[PDB]
């Protein structure tokens, strides 16, 4: 926390935004509260990869677990 | 236990496109143009590879050898896909080499240090930084008023410079080019209402830290260029305005009706342009033309030449002459050096550029007679001048005494052969012949 | 005095005749046995050191 | 003792005739007090140079913004 | 993860990046490259996330000699020691071009003797590079100085 | 008595892989995911095929010399007809090497 | 004391300006008929075991 590598450049308002995401409403839980104005919204973005994050590994585990065999027999008629 | 990364077939390649009386003067026009910046180089990065690509297919061949920071540029980026995989390797190959020189060099350079500064600058003249390249580009003089204890008294015209505190009343930066925005009416104001002779200001854009110090491109003008070359190149004048009237004046400039993306020789109306490129063999198209257009506002006007003079070290400082115990020397600002051009090529290319001679190496009879009509019936009238000791240049640029590459160098890199023995022997000569340095030798 | 090295090498290979050789010029384009030839003692008595 | 280099040949009078375009009104601010006929087509053709790369370097600058989030998807939608 | 392409529901996995990604460090890294991976491919690599630990840390293992090298007046000169990065990796020497892009993601660490090279360290950091700027003769691997 | 399983040429190659200037960053960061877990990598190999895929057709050079356990995992879980011959006869004639 | 590794190398790297070198460095650097002769009386006094 002492000297920390300086910030990458990313486009920002991935939040208000256009698309629509399923993970959004939960994301309305935090709120500024105490905090200064950058320091939250540096942290909400982080809060949004670990919930992106989260989804992708969920997607991921949905998609590995492969076709039943009844599926196919079904896929005869 | 150095342990040469390049090849002789690469060395080869280098000197085929040293002896190329096809060379496209476009591409060295754009050349030219870029001058050194990262910036104006990424405006300009799919123009040179398209040349690079088409150059290279077309005869087995590439361009952009001469300046060091076009090498630089695409050594760094860009690279990858656009040019040929091939194409890349030669200058993989001789950026690779002019580093491994350098750590020869350090080896060969103490480990020990007389106080605090290191030993290496007392054994090669290539480590001294008191010696300058050729071609500047970034603000090495003020650097180098830093750095050097011995007094280095820089002369332009006139007018000499010794303290760092003129550097506002002598030379003008030339600001960055996203930062100029507000200024490039007042850049452009001074071309038609500023006299630019007996100017003795100098614009040059900012130095750079990045890395290797100056051994680099020491070692790259100094001994890898004159043996792949032997030593056939001259240094440029370049008539900036004159180049902006080319490019710019061009119909598809003007051109709401045409196209971003179309073949310029289609529709060009005749004229230099026009046989610039079918001399040069290369259709390009609207928006690189035009990025070669914006790139006007912030290059500089003319070309100039530096004399350089620096005290010896107190090695062989001893002298009776207080002006024998100072080393002088010359450096081109805002100029590049040059391979032969051909006969045709000299008839459109004469509204553009003109001959300099330079030191040893870099002052030739043939490439200058060739820029010019009266050196080149000099030389007719006179072909003992042939040669690269006799050539006489003149009092204005050049002596020969009070230099660093005096004419047994440029002799034996006439003759010298393109065997990497012989870049070796190149770099063996510079040792500064210093009592230390002869502890040096001692060693190995 | 003046910028503009154009004229610098304009008016020194405007008209030219016979040109000046330096002494190192010739110092460095004979073998050595010529050289150390007694004919020519011009460039011996100014090779001392 | 200021002979630098001659002209490079090029088409008299192409934007008078040629093109139809922003850079004409702004041309039309230039005028002749002092200078001879071919002095004055001469730093023409200089500020001709000026106003086409003024043009280009905005297009470039234009160029670099690059792609935004919400307008791919609004479109790609 | 914060990308937008891997951002959105609506966009399809099979497809390229490259179509929509906006001026960001993805853009610069993979340009670089020239890499077109496609889109799920960097979600497989953001739901790492998970168990992806936390900074690369310095560990020195410091253990006795040999029973045979055993004998010695100091029994702290009997320990030999080393230092083993944790959670991080070794490297060549980067691009220019590419500093600006890794410089935000990456930090040097030269700790050991094969590993502590100045021509490789000094692209890493600035203040490792203006170092060896000010006395070249740092330039050996031999008498190159690293952390105590 | 050892016979060596490596060449002249694969060691040159990796040589010229140490030497590279324009080695791809990105690499860098796939390897930052990687960090050594068996598990991951399977989960990111069809990205590390296309690494090395793409690294091997714009230069002979190849890519990831730099930690051994993705050599390791390079040389186990590919097999396939997928990746090319050439390129995976450099990593396996590696770690017979090192047997 | 404190974890971070960043800190540690840049504290140490920040603000240096001069280098010195080892007994071992230095003698890895000279070839053996220097080493062995008395010019180096310094390094080699401590070459006994």
């Amino acid at each position: 926390m002492a000297r920390r590598l300086p910030k990458p450049t990313l486009q920002g308002r991935l939040e208000a935004d256009f698309p629509d995401s399923p993970l959004l409403p939960k994301f309305q839980e935090l709120n500024q509260n105490n905090l200064p104005n950058d320091v939250f919204r540096e942290a909400q973005r982080s809060y949004l990869v670990f919930l992106t994050s989260q989804f992708c590994y969920e997607e991921y585990v949905q998609r590995t677990f492969g076709v039943p065999r009844r599926q196919r027999a079904i896929d005869k008629r | 236990s150095l342990a040469h990364v390049v090849d002789q077939a690469v060395i080869e390649t280098v000197q085929d496109t040293a002896y190329d009386t096809a060379y496209p003067a476009f591409f060295y026009v754009v050349e030219a143009m870029i001058h050194g910046f990262e910036e104006k180089f990424v405006m300009n990065v799919p123009l040179v590879s398209l040349c690079i690509n088409t150059y290279w297919e077309r005869s087995g061949r590439l361009a952009f050898v001469n300046s060091f920071s076009m090498i630089k540029f695409i050594c760094r980026h860009l690279g990858n896909n656009a040019i040929s995989k091939e194409a890349y390797s030669m200058y993989r190959k001789i950026y690779g080499e002019l580093i491994a020189l350098e750590q020869a060099l350090m080896r060969l350079a103490g480990s020990d240090v007389v106080g605090d500064e290191s030993v290496g600058q007392y054994v090669c003249a290539l480590l001294d930084p008191n010696l300058l390249p050729p071609v500047a580009y970034t603000d090495i003089f003020t650097h180098l008023l830093t750095v050097s204890d011995r007094a280095p008294q820089i002369i332009i015209g006139n007018e000499v410079y010794a303290d760092t505190l003129a550097a506002p009343q002598f030379i003008e930066r030339v600001g960055n080019m996203d930062e100029m925005a507000a200024q490039f009416v007042a850049l452009y104001g001074y071309r038609v209402n500023g006299d630019h002779d007996h100017d003795f200001r100098l614009h040059l854009g900012p130095y750079v830290d990045e890395g290797h110090a100056d051994v680099l491109e020491k070692i790259f003008y100094y001994v890898f260029l004159p043996t792949c070359t032997n030593a056939h190149m001259c240094g440029l004048g370049v008539d900036f305005q004159h180049v902006a009237q080319t490019l710019a004046y061009n119909g598809p400039a003007f051109s709401h009706h045409f196209t971003r993306d179309e073949d310029i020789l289609d529709n060009l109306e005749n004229g230099t342009l026009r046989d610039l490129l079918e001399i040069s063999d290369l259709r390009p198209t609207v928006g690189m033309i035009r990025d070669l257009s914006a790139s006007f506002m912030t290059c500089p006007t003319f070309t100039r030449a530096v004399r350089v003079s620096v005290d010896n070290d107190v090695t062989q400082q001893l002298a009776p002459n207080p002006a024998d115990k100072r080393t002088e020397q010359t450096v081109l600002v805002n100029g590049l050096v040059a391979f032969a051009f051909s006969e045709r090529t000299r008839a459109v290319t004469q509204c553009l550029f003109h001959a300099i001679p330079f030191h040893m190496f870099y002052g030739d009879p043939r490439v200058a007679a060739t820029m010019h009509q009266d050196v080149a019936t000099f030389v007719m009238r006179n072909p003992q001048q042939r040669a690269v000791e006799a050539f006489n240049r003149p009092e204005q640029l050049f002596a020969e005494y009070r230099e660093w590459h005096r004419s047994p160098m440029g002799k034996y890199a006439a003759e010298c052969l393109p065997s990497l023995v012989s870049i070796s022997g190149m770099t063996a000569m510079h040792i500064k012949m210093s009592p230390m340095a002869y502890i040096a030798q001692a060693k190995l | 005095n003046h910028m503009n090295v154009l004229v610098i090498v304009d008016e020194f290979y405007d008209n030219k005749y016979a040109a000046p050789v330096t002494d190192i010029a010739l110092k460095c384009g004979l073998p050595t046995e010529d050289f150390l030839h007694p004919s020519n003692y011009d460039l011996l008595r100014l090779e001392l050191h």
